[PDB]
């Protein structure tokens, strides 16, 4: 059980970093689409 | 910037990066829980 | 350990949250790239 | 008529960066 | 604790099959906005 | 015109619809 609850830790600390990266992605599409509608505009 | 072509390349392709990073980070976790 | 369960127990439910706002702001693109769509086919 | 799908996009950024915070929580409760 | 660490595990194994999926949600979004962008520029 | 990414758009609506039935079965794994 100590075991399964290190393992248990590790792969959240890891799942964690993983949906960072995801909010990052997320970011970026919004400078995307801003840059979109920016070039229809102008 | 040029105002001639649409290029919002550069933040699709940051996008792609960072969706590639979390996947190889998902497969981390997934080989933790495994183990 | 019971109090490292409950710290497991708490940071998930908290990383789930955030998986949730993450999955809000993607409907939100969805909602404004179809809005792109519609505008430049209208 | 002007494009605008900003009000979208304010949300979207509104949630990633409450999004950001709830992970800053979660890896504090994990440290503890 | 036994039981607590499968159900802590089984939650988060789904967690991880809700991030892959926003994550292949995001993929679609980029191709979606690649698709605007090549409409627009060709 | 004729843009048509609503395909994509449709699939990441899936995306999410299904990301979003894991995230209330992983609280109901946590919750009991
Ligand atoms: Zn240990
Ligand atoms: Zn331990
Ligand atoms: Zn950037
Ligand atoms: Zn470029
Ligand atoms: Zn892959
Ligand atoms: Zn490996
Ligand atoms: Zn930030
Ligand atoms: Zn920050
Ligand atoms: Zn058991
Ligand atoms: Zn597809």
């Amino acid at each position: 059980n100590s075991q399964a609850i290190d393992n248990l830790r590790a792969s959240l600390e890891t799942t964690n970093q993983a949906i960072e990266a995801i909010r990052q992605a997320g970011q970026e599409m919004i400078l995307a689409v801003q840059g979109v509608q920016d070039y229809i505009n102008n | 910037i040029s105002l001639e072509r649409l290029d919002v390349g550069e933040n699709l392709k940051k996008a792609e990066e960072k969706l590639k990073k979390a996947e190889e980070l998902l497969k981390k976790s997934e080989e933790i829980l495994k183990k």
